[PDB]
């Protein structure tokens, strides 16, 4: 029913830790700006009106922080520990949830105020500014897709049955329709149906010493992009972040994190903007994807 | 190291399955740390730009003991070759039958 | 905050003497002195060699011009001076101070180039081998600054010398940027006490060694995230208009009163005359650059040869330089033999400069050309 504000030290993250600022003890109440500034460089010619590029700019959201504690100790505590969790990690992602959508945005303390106006068992009423790195993203699992055989039908399909040494007519319109193809379960597509900006990926190897990773694909069947490692042992898994601000790419056997980043092939790697096609799996048994595509206005 | 044991002063210890981060297109000293002080875990490694050893007497006295024990070269993608470090037997006499020398006395 | 030592200028009228009595009884050279001052270097943007820009840092202390800053780091740099001796040596930044404003502001220059300042070098020095052009650089006897060591890779200056242009005199800057261009290396000026135990001075020395003796080529990439900034750098001066309007003076006359011959330059390197092309346009470049040139006729008569034009119509070296912020997945430290992958686009070079601020640690790539 009612809208839903949730901070998140680290999203995508095994160390996440989330406040809830709509129903917990520290709580943000009307945001100055949650819409966008546009400015379209538009030049007019003798009433003539000539348009440039737009600019989507996104402004500052300022919040009202609100605690609610037992203990003027109480409310000490609860500022000391929500700032510090914000300022511990580089940067904090917002959610916001309503009956529609669950977007994200991902912030960065710009200003906290800490004043001696204290209400009722020492109860803060402050303002906290953030700073847009990206405004509305939706974070949503990408799996594959599986292609199955067509049934047979005596007659339609191509078979050589009924009498005989066999029969299969030509008609006009129902004729001969291939029933599928031996071995189907070869064919998987992992469908990207709009431009996505950033991913974390779950890769399980197969093969040592062989190259292993993602390759991406355009419309046409052509390679843009690749994200490929050649190790020397094979790895439980390669955990890769796409992310610009903390890009990780690092591989796990066991307990131990290996970082990656030198194994990869630098020349495939052209572009971390992923365009509408399909993506394969090289050197993979199996894989884990969660896809983030940003949304100016939500 | 997936099985390596290591007498530093000493002190014996195993190596199971410790892995240690090196420098790229570097020659990096490899390390065995023991500080006394740290009981829970004495012995720590460490891939360094040189053989920083120091010979610090952890028996009898205080302070941090380090002691290179391998070499390892490395490229910009992998290592390129592995030297481990010299095991001196410092003796006063030898009463012996037999020797083989495979470089020089 | 990075700590700094103020000393008073490196006066080598004062320093070069070898008066001092050695705890042995020898008598070597005056040791540097201890900081005047030791001051905390604020506001900076600090240098590794000092290659495109000049370094500027305020500073704590009231500083003034010809003082000695020495920026401490507390983290140590192995150089290996010999093929299996590698020394401990500590990370300095040692500069010059040229000049200080109103707000104490201190425009720093690398020692090194602040060092072989004002001095000028005939082609016959140029004639011999890289290291005797670095030992004839590195003398406390000349240079302006006081030098007490030469740290150098002997692999990377074995080569023979770049060939000079006209066979001039050229000045000390102009020798050493044409040199650390072609052995793609860059000096680093470094404060050290002396190596023996007995010896308790504390020397300044230049650096032209690497963590590796032999250096290994380096396979990165740099993305676009890294405020990566492109512009074109050029190694050898040579001309820009490609085609060339050729007047030849006639004998009888004294005069130009012959037609001009135009010669242009192909795709491949070669020069023809324009009359004689027979082509489709492919093989020739995209943009017309001309110039006109006079010649005078030579004591046998005969007109000007094809090659002479040739040298003046002749491309220069189109050189990219990349500067970017530190990748901590794969750092690239100075003195490094790079190639770099920018954008779909494969650049091959050395990184020269680097930059410690207080908000970005950044490089400067200088792709070495010699692609074909
Ligand atoms: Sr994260």
């Amino acid at each position: 029913g009612v809208r839903q504000y949730k901070i998140h030290t680290n999203l995508d993250g095994t160390d996440d830790k989330v406040w809830d600022v709509t129903n917990g003890k520290v709580r943000f109440y009307q945001p100055s700006n949650l819409g966008l500034q546009s400015t379209n460089n538009i030049w007019q010619s003798n009433g003539i009106g000539v348009m440039g590029t737009r600019s989507i700019t996104q402004p500052q959201i300022e919040f009202k922080l609100e605690t609610f504690g037992e203990s003027l100790e109480e409310n000490y505590q609860l500022m000391k520990d929500f700032v510090n969790d914000i300022l511990s990690k580089k940067f904090v992602t917002l959610e916001y949830q309503t009956e529609i959508f669950q977007v994200y945005a991902d912030l960065a303390l710009a200003d906290v105020t800490k004043t001696e106006g204290y209400g009722k068992n020492g109860t803060f009423s402050e303002k906290i500014t953030f700073d847009i790195i990206t405004k509305w993203y939706t974070y949503e699992n990408l799996t594959f897709d599986k292609i199955q055989n067509g049934k047979v039908i005596a007659g339609m399909s191509k078979i050589y049955g009924g009498t005989a040494p066999g029969n299969y007519k030509y008609i006009k319109g129902t004729s001969y329709t291939y029933y599928g193809e031996s071995d189907i379960d070869r064919l998987s597509r992992w469908d990207i149906k709009e431009e996505i900006f950033s991913f974390m990926g779950i890769l399980y190897p197969k093969l040592p010493k062989t190259p292993a990773g993602v390759r991406f694909l355009d419309d046409i069947g052509n390679e843009y992009t690749a994200i490929v490692f050649k190790t020397e042992q094979v790895q439980d898994y390669i955990l890769i972040n796409t992310d610009v601000n903390d890009e990780t790419y690092q591989g796990w056997k066991g307990t131990t994190a290996l970082n990656l980043f030198p194994v990869m092939d630098f020349e495939r790697y052209r572009t971390r903007i992923i365009e509408k096609g399909q993506m394969e799996l090289i050197n993979l048994s199996k894989a884990e994807f969660k896809i983030k595509r940003k949304a100016d206005f939500v | 190291y997936t099985n390596t044991s290591i007498i530093a002063g000493g002190r014996y210890f195993e190596l199971l399955n410790e892995t240690v981060a090196l420098k790229g297109d570097s020659v990096n000293y490899i390390h065995a740390n023991i500080d006394l002080t740290q009981t829970a875990n004495p012995v720590s490694l460490s891939a360094e730009t040189a053989n920083n050893s120091n010979g610090v007497d952890i028996n009898n006295g205080s302070g941090v003991l380090k002691v290179c024990f391998d070499i390892v070269t490395t490229s910009g993608t992998g290592v390129t070759s592995t030297k481990p470090i010299v095991q001196t037997s410092t003796l006063d006499s030898i009463s012996v039958n037999d020797m083989t020398v495979s470089g020089s006395i | 905050m990075l700590e700094a030592n103020v000393y008073d200028n490196f006066n080598p009228n004062y320093y070069n003497i070898s008066d001092f009595s050695m705890p042995n009884g020898k008598k070597e050279k005056r040791g540097l002195p201890i900081p005047k001052a030791r001051c905390q270097v604020i506001n900076y943007e600090l240098w590794e060699t000092g290659y495109l820009y000049t370094s500027s840092a305020t500073l704590t202390v009231s500083v003034e011009v010809g003082d000695i800053v020495q920026i401490l780091f507390p983290e140590v740099v192995p150089i290996e001076e010999a093929l299996g001796k590698k020394k401990k040596l500590n990370l300095d930044m040692v500069y010059l101070v040229t000049d200080v404003d109103e707000s104490n502001k201190a425009t720093l220059k690398n020692y090194f180039w602040a060092m072989i300042e004002s001095l000028d070098v005939p082609n016959a020095i140029t004639k011999t081998t890289n290291f005797a052009i670095i030992d004839y650089l590195i003398d406390p006897n000349k240079n302006n600054l006081m030098s007490y060591g030469y740290f150098f890779n002997s692999s990377i200056f074995a080569g023979k010398a770049t060939i000079n242009r006209k066979a001039e005199t050229s000045s000390a800057h102009d020798v050493a940027k044409r040199i650390f261009s072609k052995v793609q290396f860059q000096p680093t000026t470094t404060i050290q006490h002396a190596p023996s135990e007995t010896d308790p001075r504390n020397l300044l020395f230049i650096n032209f060694a690497s963590r590796n003796w032999n250096r290994k080529r380096i396979t990165t990439r740099v993305d676009i995230k890294q405020s990566v900034t492109m512009d074109t750098e050029t190694i050898v001066d040579r001309s820009a208009y490609n085609f060339a309007v050729v007047f030849v003076k006639n004998k009888a006359t004294d005069d130009y009163t012959d037609p001009p011959k135009m010669y242009i330059a192909k795709n491949n390197g070669d020069v023809i005359d324009y009359s004689t092309y027979h082509g489709d346009g492919t093989d020739l470049p995209d943009v017309r650059t001309a110039k006109t040139l006079f010649y005078d006729r030579d004591d046998h008569g005969n007109p000007p040869e094809l090659s002479t034009i040739k040298v003046e119509i002749s491309p220069s070296t189109i050189v990219t330089r990349l500067i970017f912020n530190q990748n901590e997945l794969l750092p690239l430290y100075v003195n490094d033999l790079v190639d770099i992958w920018y954008e779909g686009k494969l650049y091959s070079g050395y990184i020269a400069d680097r930059v410690k601020t207080e908000f970005n640690d950044r490089l400067i790539f200088v792709e070495s050309g010699d692609k074909p």
